[PDB]
RNA sequence: GCUUUACUGCAGGCUGUCGCUGAGGACUCUCACUCCGGGAGGAGGACACCGAUAGCCGGGCA
RNA sequence: ACUCGUACGGUCACUGAAUCCUGCCCAGUGCAGGUAUCUGAACACCUCGUACAAGAGGACGAAGGACCUGUCAACGGCGGG
RNA sequence: AAACAUCUCAGUAUCGGGAGGAACAGAAAACGCAAUGUGAUGUCGUUAGUAACCGCGAGUGAACGCGAUACAGCCCAAACC
């Protein structure tokens, strides 16, 4: 039979019907107040969180972090500029905003590293998602068969080098077909061309 | 007044002075900063790769 | 070209700033809980470094001690009160709508509580015209009718100080101790005196302007100099 | 200069001489949906286009003829080289 | 380097549209949002701000 | 920043003490205001088109412009016969 | 590019952040010698200056496959407990 779960992964396909709704109105109202990475106790969205590795369990971490809406904030050129490379209102950032509040989140916890993270809603000026981090020193999770891995010396820094799961996507890996010439093995190798 | 030999003698002025870490004589003892190290703007130790030759 | 005079100001460099660590207080009405029963008595007439005009020390009876914007006709020992039911007399503080139309008032608040903003410099006054429940029409300094709040509070009488600006500087040495006491560059070199770069209005064999002096609105910073956005301009019609 | 309307010619389709109706070509209108239309959408950004930056050019002192020539059986068509005339009116 | 009704663009300003954004071609409201007020609370209010896009002006700048 | 500031303010410009004065011109340019009508982008909406889409047309029409007015101690002008 | 604006120099120089002894990648929502076919990923050789791009100017520029190197394949979320 459908799981309890179920029902959160299907109320959040549409944050705007609903109770869901209701809900958001209310919440970022509070969310709004709040800093700008903000250690939660219970994920928002259950569902999602252990669907991503979320375990309730000693060493797991969650946090809402919200970073500002649209394009980048760029400031204009103080030196000579072909007209190609004048602009400053149509460029964009090449890390999403999901990227970015990963880095934000790691950042505030400089002993955690980041395991994946997923988006909890957005107002006119401003986009949410609640980050799960993991105390790779504490033993419970040294001792977890599901997430030990992440222990790893190699994992070190993992969100930074773009070894997230909103990283390895935004980086073009997620084909391995056609349109990956230039993304697989890594961006930088490719001469930086995606 | 001539911006060369007469303007010169006013500088009794102490800028630039040894680094407690470095250990080169720019720590600029009004701005409590080490041009040459970056003691006391940064916690990593100045350094820029146009300090040599860009295939070096 | 270079930024031009108006863009530097913007920065809020030291020249460009006032000298605030040297100005004695920040002129506001004072917060009662309500009732009115606040008043405190006239200790001095001090002078104001940031308005060139006349300040009054005043003591309350709840101990505070406090610098206050004094109209014309305030002298030591003098009672001033503040409140909803305060008397009707200069000097005194109350929300226009216990105030008499067509008595003179100064110090007027924006927003009730805010403190006071418009007419306080010196000399000037407003006017209470019309009365209401909802609307009490102000007609400021400028001559401009200003709907307000009738809770908005404000002080009886005009701001001391009438008549500064009838006696000329005569010179410069004047207007530099003036000028120093206040968030301004000064002197002052005409645009049509500087080079092509440094102002839309330099260069050229002899001065006079290039364009027009009247600029659109939409000008962006470094351009909109001269007559900004005019209507009309000379004396003639 | 004048140009009767209808005429006898050779019809390259019809490979023998017939009566014609001449007709000045009327331009066709633009889909939009050409190579070069894509082009112009992809390849324009920030700042200069390139060649769709480009604006119209001038004009020649006089055109050519651009003639249609109606063939009367058939009725299929036939283009011919132009000639710069200044005004080109039709007898009839 | 400088100028402009040189070419081409870039900021910026004004303006429409979309999002935030809700209840009942002109109108009411409060609950988001904004500001005032220590606070109770008041003013403003689906506008403004912010994000996006479109047209205009645009040697301020390249 | 101006601003511990509030039009007797402070910003942006021109002229350059006092004294006698400062004429005529709003066509062009600038700025500002208005505007029946004309012009005026995108979204949404309608039509055609396409089992969808590209795309073509239409209706509505903001600022801006046409048009009208104001203004020269705005830029400037003050001749030939 | 015998000027120059797209293009080129070049995602180069330089800048910010960070890992290891190596990094990264990696067990197909693949390929598409279209198959009765291949079978994680890097890398080397080749495919090829080919396809594709481009004031269709100057210039720019892959991949599938093939031959080699080394080979390795697994764990959750949920269902039911
Ligand atoms: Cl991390
Ligand atoms: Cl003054
Ligand atoms: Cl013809
Ligand atoms: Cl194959
Ligand atoms: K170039
Ligand atoms: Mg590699
Ligand atoms: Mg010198
Ligand atoms: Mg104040
Ligand atoms: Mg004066
Ligand atoms: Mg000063
Ligand atoms: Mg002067
Ligand atoms: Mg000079
Ligand atoms: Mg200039
Ligand atoms: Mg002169
Ligand atoms: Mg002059
Ligand atoms: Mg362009
Ligand atoms: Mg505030
Ligand atoms: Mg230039
Ligand atoms: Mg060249
Ligand atoms: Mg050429
Ligand atoms: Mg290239
Ligand atoms: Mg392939
Ligand atoms: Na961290
Ligand atoms: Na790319
Ligand atoms: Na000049
Ligand atoms: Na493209
Ligand atoms: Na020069
Ligand atoms: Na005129
Ligand atoms: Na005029
Ligand atoms: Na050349
Ligand atoms: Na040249
Ligand atoms: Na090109
Ligand atoms: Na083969």
């Amino acid at each position: 039979a459908r799981s309890a779960y179920s029902y959160i992964r299907d109320a959040w396909e549409n944050p705007g019907d609903g109770q869901l709704a209701e809900l958001q109105w209310q919440r970022q109202q509070e969310w709004r107040n709040e800093g700008a990475v903000e250690r939660i106790e219970r994920p928002t969205r259950l569902d999602k969180a252990r669907s991503q590795g979320y375990k309730a369990k000693q060493g797991v971490i969650v946090a809402r972090v919200s970073v500002r809406k649209g394009s980048a904030r760029k400031r204009r050129h103080k030196a000579g500029r072909r007209s190609k490379r004048q602009g400053v209102t149509r460029i964009t950032r090449r890390k999403d905003i999901q990227r970015v509040a990963e880095e934000r989140a790691s950042r505030t916890f400089p002993n955690l590293r980041v395991l994946n993270s997923y988006s909890v809603g957005q107002d006119g000026r401003q986009k949410w998602h609640e980050v799960i981090l993991i105390d790779p020193n504490h033993p419970a999770i040294q001792n977890d068969d599901d997430l030990s891995w992440i222990c790893a010396d190699d994992q070190a820094d993992r969100v930074f080098r773009g070894l997230t799961g909103a990283g390895r996507r935004n980086r073009g890996l997620s084909g391995k077909g056609k349109g990956s010439e230039k993304t697989r093995p890594s961006l930088r190798s490719n001469g930086g061309k995606a | 007044t001539g911006a060369g030999t007469p303007s010169q003698g006013k500088k009794n002025t102490t800028t630039h002075t040894k680094c407690r870490r470095c250990g080169e004589k720019s720590y600029h003892t009004k701005k409590k900063v080490c041009s040459s190290c970056g003691f006391g703007k940064s916690a990593k130790r100045r350094d820029y790769e146009w300090q040599s030759k860009a295939g070096e | 070209g270079r930024r031009i005079q108006g863009q530097r100001r913007g920065r809020g460099t030291s020249t460009f700033r006032a000298p605030s660590h040297r100005y004695k207080a920040d002129l506001e009405h004072r917060k009662v809980e309500d009732g009115d029963v606040i008043a405190g008595t006239v200790v001095d007439i001090e002078h104001d470094p940031a308005r060139s005009a006349p300040v009054a020390a005043v003591e309350f009876e709840d101990g505070d001690r406090r610098l206050i914007l004094a109209p014309e006709g305030v002298g030591v020992g003098d009672e001033l009160q503040v409140g909803v039911s305060a008397e009707i007399a200069p000097g005194n503080t109350l929300p226009l709508a216990e105030i008499p139309e067509g008595v003179p008032v100064c110090n007027v608040e924006s927003s009730p509580g805010d403190g006071g903003k418009f007419a306080r410099a010196s000399g000037v006054n407003a006017q209470l015209l019309t009365h209401d429940r909802n609307v009490a029409v102000v007609k400021l300094p400028s001559g401009e009718m200003k709907r307000l709040d009738p809770q908005c509070r404000a002080t009886i009488g005009v701001v001391a100080g009438g008549g500064r600006t009838d006696k000329p500087f005569v010179k410069a040495g004047n207007k530099h101790h003036k000028m120093k006491a206040r968030g301004t560059k000064w002197p002052n070199v005409r645009g049509v005196a500087m080079n092509a770069v440094d102002h839309p209005f330099g260069g050229g064999g002899r001065q006079h302007p290039g364009k027009p002096k009247s600029i659109s609105r939409n000008a962006p910073p470094g351009r909109k100099v001269g007559d900004i956005a005019s209507k009309r301009t000379g004396r003639g019609g | 200069m004048q140009m009767p309307r209808r005429f006898n010619t050779y019809c390259p389709h019809c490979n023998e001489h017939q009566e014609h109706e001449v007709e000045k070509v009327r331009s066709g209108r633009q889909t939009g949906m050409k190579w070069i239309d894509r082009q112009r959408e992809r390849n324009s950004g920030i700042g200069n286009d390139g060649k769709f930056s480009k604006v119209p050019g001038g004009d020649k002192p006089t055109k050519k003829t651009d003639l249609k020539y109606r063939c009367g059986e058939c009725g299929k068509a036939h283009l011919r080289e132009g000639w710069r005339a200044g005004r080109l009116e039709f007898q009839e």
